[PDB]
């Protein structure tokens, strides 16, 4: 039992090859979208 | 959660300092309470920041929570109360395990998305084989070592 | 004055001590199984008597230095012991 | 007490806290003396919650023990005070700042007695050592003596521990993410149970002998009482069944670990199944990762 | 006569029959409360069972007191025949009282249960804890003694 | 004046039951206390009055405060028993006066005695010595405890007065019937200028 995960561990690593941090436009979209959105809330407080 | 607020002059804001109530705070930004921060923050008051002070004193007098002079290691449950609960345990361990056989014909004839959503009756999967023989062990390995200790530190 | 897993006595050992033949030795036992003087059974058959628990009763300087060297030598059981799971078991797992 | 009106006497931390920063509003000069304060509390069984506390004005002379001085009218005023602002909390008992106990204590216990019936003590330390909790919980009980003495006001020992609640366990949480505790699993957990248990027996064990050596020699007058009951001790000692029990306990142990074997081995299959998992989902990554 | 039946110790029929037959014959309840122990309708029924409790008192205290014991002995603290000491026993054994296991080729009679491993180390463990206990209780008497001698 | 901290050192003693002074000296102690506090708390508008026993062991039956209606309403349930000391109770009276608001106050006893004194006088001009350490004033009102008492406390008032005649001063009040006596002997005119 630690021998064969001692061993599992480099099917994880084959993935960990390929990118775990992707798809950066669309955290880039959200970011954009929490500038609509903070404006929508100061819109929707109708508060300057 | 624990902020500080402090008012700012409303008046001096409308005849030009407006642009002239940023006193130099580092900042972190909120929103939920843009309701009345956006003329809280940006018109009635602003953010303070909050600070801890981690005494040593306190912080030695705080980490006590057990007085074990008498707790485990001088004690053990009773081994009549801890046969009757490995009796419960290692038959559950025969209802599930039926059930497991039956889960490793299906999954190797599906694809991972019907796998995936498979969230009626979690009673089948290795999550339980886990979620018991990690409490069964533990009972008694220690369950194990207790007697033992005993045996030579009560000789 | 018997220590230790020697806690046994036989009739033929009180009775020749209390002055009395072996038939009514039984039920001097019982009074003091009753009094609470004694906790224990009596073995009849074989001629025993299980002696587990005797009253206190009090001792004087040259006993308890006796005792002082019983107490310290269980003592350093412990300190062993403890150093025994210090070692290996606290090591690792924390 | 005979009385089962108490037993379990459980303070909360934040009074822990309240009684060590005590120490350091007098300590000017003032420090390296006992500080007295009031505990305020509920409770309606076996227990004595304590909650709140607040020092008292309090002077002891250093080498005399019928001058001590304490503002009961302070108290009079700042319990009603309390009160004011929270219902449901009467005065349980007081504290004093040990290190340990005094002859002058039984004097205070009846100052602040005049308010509460079953007043216990707390003595809590100013310094972080024992191994086990800084909280001793006594009471001023009375009793009779097979000797003849005249009856006495003692001081009773009762079981201790601290609690929480949601405010307090989240404040104590939030200040011990320096100090982590966490990163320690279950099995683990209990094993230092194991050991730091021995650690206490260890000491306290300890504690008796530096005694009985200091009546033995060194002379410090026998009390009989101690040394009976440290006769119970030595005859309740696991001994006079040995072989018979030896025959047993192996039995026993068998049987934990016929469970543990079958536990281990389930495990075992498990996280092999685990494995062919990852091996078939690397056969099928190996597919996508030719393609284009 | 009441003083004899609660502590725990064996009365003998003969000495119980003397020294208190002639209380049980003059100012009796025959007739206010129905031949307590008068006559012979059902005043002998009454001797009968009395003889009963009396004996099976013995018994119950023998089970507090012994492991084995000797048929023979037994019949003497009995005051009954040795084999009739087995007929009275039943009474009681099945039932509900005290299943105590006799061997007649024997002449053993155990009042101690077979002891299996749940009960030798669930001693074992409340030794232990009572042990634990007392070490606390000893550590604060010896505190406060401290403060007497050292004059605190 | 200044504003001060007073002390009012009463007696409880089985001679505090004597005819020799008005009705009973139990009560007459009474009135005497009720004057010479009323009478501090005109000198000053702000003054703050204490109230202890001398008996059995020392006690605070009031501690600082400006209330002259306090030290009265306590005062009327005392009794008279045990043997008075006067160690014990001077050395509570400090405890007392440590504590209490603002520290521009003066320290003043003012101590009425009332049964024969047990105490060597070698031990009395030690603690003599603490206080004039600690600048403790302390008036003392002999209500009887004269003629029974060869006056240790000369030498105790004596030890306190280096030079200063309202350092520490003995006040005697004659042991006739003297209604007269323990009114114009009160210590806010007796060892000092001051009368307000």
């Amino acid at each position: 039992h630690n021998m064969s995960v001692k061993a599992m561990r480099f099917p994880p690593k084959s993935y960990n090859k390929d990118l775990e941090s992707a798809e950066e436009r669309r955290e880039r979209e959200q970011q954009d979208l929490e500038f609509a959105k903070e404006m929508a809330e100061d819109d929707d407080d109708s508060f300057p | 959660v624990i902020d500080a607020f402090r008012l700012i002059n409303a008046n001096m804001m409308v005849l030009g300092h407006e642009p002239r109530q940023t006193t130099s705070n580092l900042g972190h930004l909120n929103k939920p309470s843009i309701q009345a921060l956006i003329h809280g923050l940006n018109r009635h008051y602003y953010s303070i920041t909050i600070n801890y002070r981690k005494n040593e004193l306190e912080q030695k007098m705080l980490l006590n929570l057990h007085k074990k002079s008498w707790m485990e290691g001088l004690t053990l449950q009773d081994y009549s109360e801890h046969c009757k609960h490995n009796e419960s345990v290692v038959k559950e361990m025969l209802e599930l395990a039926k059930n497991y056989n039956k889960a490793v014909e299906e999954e190797d004839k599906m694809t991972p998305e019907q796998l995936a959503i498979k969230n009626v009756g979690k009673q089948d999967p290795k999550r339980h084989l886990e979620e018991h023989v990690d409490v069964l062990m533990t009972s008694n390995i220690v369950q194990c070592l207790a007697a033992m200790l005993d045996t030579v530190v009560f000789k | 004055t018997r220590p230790a897993n020697h806690r046994q006595l036989t009739f033929e050992e009180i009775a020749k001590s209390a002055k009395i033949t072996v038939n009514e030795v039984e039920l001097l036992v019982m009074k003091a199984l009753s009094v609470g003087l004694v906790k224990g059974s009596i073995d009849e058959v074989d001629k025993r008597v299980h002696m587990t628990w005797v009253q206190p009763r009090v001792l004087d300087l040259q006993q308890i230095k006796g005792m002082k060297d019983r107490l310290e030598f269980w003592c350093t059981d412990v300190k062993s012991m403890e150093m025994l799971v210090e070692h290996q078991a606290h090591d690792i797992l924390t | 007490m005979p009385e089962l009106a108490v037993q379990k006497v459980v303070v909360h931390p934040l009074v822990l806290l309240s009684v060590v920063d005590h120490f350091n509003r007098i300590g000017k000069v003032g420090n390296q003396k006992r500080v007295v304060g009031v505990l305020l509390g509920s409770w309606q069984k076996k227990v004595l919650d304590v909650s709140n506390s607040f020092a008292v004005p309090f002077d002891e002379d250093d080498k005399d023990d019928s001058v001590w001085f304490l503002d009961h009218d302070y108290l009079e005023n700042m319990y009603g005070m309390f009160k004011k602002v929270n219902a449901r909390e009467r005065i349980v008992g007081w504290y004093h700042t040990g290190p340990k106990l005094h002859k002058n204590d039984i004097a205070i216990n009846e100052l602040m007695k005049r308010y509460c019936p079953n007043s216990v003590l707390v003595i809590i330390d100013v310094k972080p050592k024992d191994l086990g909790l800084p909280t001793e919980a006594y009471i001023s009980v009375e009793e009779v003596h097979d000797d003849g003495t005249p009856t006495s006001k003692t001081f009773e020992h009762v079981t201790s521990e601290i609690g929480a609640e949601e405010a307090e366990e989240v404040g104590v949480e939030h200040l011990l993410r320096d100090i982590k505790d966490t990163t320690v699993g279950t099995l683990s957990q209990r094993i230092t149970n194991q050991v730091h248990g021995l650690k206490g027996l260890n000491s306290k064990l300890l504690d008796i002998r530096s005694y009985l050596e200091k009546v033995a020699t060194g002379k410090l007058p026998i009390n009989h009482q101690i040394i009976y009951q440290l006769q119970d001790v030595f005859n309740l000692l696991p001994d006079v069944s040995l072989q018979e029990f030896v025959k047993a306990f192996y039995l026993k142990t068998n049987d934990q670990m016929v469970v543990v074997y079958l536990a281990s081995l389930i495990r075992s299959v498990v996280a092999l199944h685990n494995l062919i998992n990852n091996k078939i989902a690397n056969r099928d990554a190996e597919k996508k990762e030719g393609q284009e | 006569l009441l003083k004899l039946f609660t502590t725990m110790e064996l009365m003998r029929w003969s000495t119980l029959v003397e020294d208190y037959g002639m209380e049980l014959r003059k100012g009796s309840l025959e007739s206010p409360a129905t031949d307590v122990f008068g006559s012979t309708e059902e005043g002998e029924k009454r001797w009968k069972d009395l003889k009963n409790r009396v004996v099976e008192h013995n018994i119950r205290i023998m089970a507090k007191y012994y492991t084995r014991i000797t048929m023979k002995r037994m019949a003497q603290l009995l005051d009954l025949s040795v084999d009739e000491s087995e007929a009275f026993l039943s009474n009681l054994v099945v039932n509900k009282t005290i299943f105590a296991k006799v061997d007649r080729l024997a002449g053993i009679i155990n009042f101690q249960r077979p002891k299996d491993p749940n009960n030798l180390l669930n001693d074992w463990s409340q030794k232990l804890n009572s042990l634990m206990s007392l070490v606390n209780k000893t550590t604060h008497l010896i505190a406060k003694e401290e403060m007497i001698h050292n004059l605190q | 004046m200044v504003l001060e901290s007073t002390m009012v050192c009463v007696d409880n003693s089985e001679y505090m039951r004597n005819g020799d002074f008005l009705p009973t000296r139990l009560q007459a102690q009474q009135d005497a206390v009720n004057i010479v506090c009323h009478s501090k708390t005109r000198s000053n508008p702000e003054n703050n009055v204490g109230l202890i026993t001398l008996a059995n062991d020392c006690e605070v039956l009031t501690t600082l405060t400006p209330d002259t209606g306090r030290i009265l309403s306590k005062l009327h349930t005392v009794q008279p028993k045990g043997k008075i000391t006067f160690c014990t109770g001077i050395r509570v009276a400090h405890l007392a006066l440590k504590h209490r608001q603002g520290k521009n106050h003066k320290m003043r006893i003012i101590a009425f005695v009332g049964s024969p004194v047990e105490d060597n006088e070698k031990d009395l001009v030690k603690l003599a010595k603490r206080l004039k350490k600690e600048k403790v004033n302390v008036d003392i009102i002999n209500f009887g405890e004269e003629e029974v008492n060869t006056e240790k406390l000369t030498a105790f008032v004596n030890t306190l007065n280096g030079k200063d005649g309202t350092g520490s001063h003995l006040v005697t009040v004659p042991p006739g019937p003297s209604l007269a006596d323990a009114l114009i002997s009160s210590p806010i005119l007796a060892g000092e200028g001051g009368a307000m």
